[PDB]
């Protein structure tokens, strides 16, 4: 879970078979680092000094790190704009908040785009898309095989009931659009 | 030949998408086969007022 990453950060996950290479780009990251403090004492005459370790917080600007993952099937991105890619197994790819790109690759994968304007590619196999009746627009591609998009996972919120009432979605697979706020805004549409 | 204007009222909370279509065809008692002259439809862009 990379959910501790902020909005300004990002990850880029690439598959090398069964192994994953994760490139993390953290902008103005905050990191603990250990140095050497120095406390001094005078004892009535010429001074004797000491030192000791000291953990502390600092922001070190731009950081790039390359993590490595093995035997990992599920990844959760941070609050930024992540690019996450899976492999031939069954993966749980979640993007969280931000304009994330999720690609599952082969196999039966489950794909959760989260908030933001997400683009999601399923690949081959039978894939599952989970949606949340949000205000953003999403781009969804299923690929080969029989695929499913589900809108019933989340309970509707209070402001949704206040602004919309008891109306849900207007979905049409010939047009390829799913309108999550019909007749209230025309740009909260998922394209499938 | 007859020429005339037909007036319509557009609701202020209308939902017509971005593209509205009108369809009209003529008919008579003689009941003769339909022809391209009998049918006509034309398409008009739509915009929504925002303040
Ligand atoms: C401005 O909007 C047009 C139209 O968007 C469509 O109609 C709206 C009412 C809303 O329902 C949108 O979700 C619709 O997509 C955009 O033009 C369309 O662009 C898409 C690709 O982006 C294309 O597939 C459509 O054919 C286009 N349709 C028309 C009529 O042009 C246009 O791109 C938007 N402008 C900007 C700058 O985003
Ligand atoms: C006119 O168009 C309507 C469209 O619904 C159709 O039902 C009707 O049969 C048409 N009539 C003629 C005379 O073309
Ligand atoms: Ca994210
Ligand atoms: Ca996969
Ligand atoms: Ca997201
Ligand atoms: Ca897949
Ligand atoms: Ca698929």
């Amino acid at each position: 879970s990379y959910a501790a990453l902020g909005r300004q950060d990002s990850i880029t996950v690439s598959a090398d078979g069964e192994r994953f290479n994760v490139r993390k780009q953290l902008n103005n990251a905050n990191v603990y680092r250990e140095g050497v403090a120095t406390q001094t004492t005078a004892y009535g005459k010429r001074t004797e000094n000491v030192q000791y370790r000291h953990v502390e917080l600092a922001r070190v600007g731009q950081l790039v790190e390359v993590d490595t993952l093995e035997h990992v099937q599920h990844i959760i991105g941070g609050a930024g704009n992540d690019s996450i890619t899976g492999n031939a197994h069954d993966n749980f790819l979640a993007g969280g908040s931000g304009d994330d790109r999720l690609d599952g690759g082969a196999g039966n994968d489950t794909l959760v785009g989260g908030e933001g304007q997400n683009t999601v590619i399923g690949g081959a196999g039978d894939d599952v898309f989970l949606q949340d009746l949000g205000v953003w627009s999403n781009q969804l591609d299923g690929g080969a095989g029989v695929d499913t998009v589900k809108y019933n996972v989340h309970q509707p919120s209070e402001e949704r009931l206040e602004r919309m009432g008891d109306t849900g979605i207007h979905a049409d697979l010939q047009k390829g659009t799913v309108e999550k706020w019909p007749a209230l805004n025309l740009f909260s549409v998922d394209h499938v | 030949e007859v020429t005339f204007n037909i007036t319509f009222d557009v609701d202020s909370k209308a939902s017509l998408g971005n593209k509205l279509l009108l369809k009209a065809n003529v008919t008579s008692e003689n009941n003769m086969p339909r022809t391209n002259k009998t049918e006509f439809q034309l398409e008009l862009p739509v915009k929504y007022a925002v303040y």
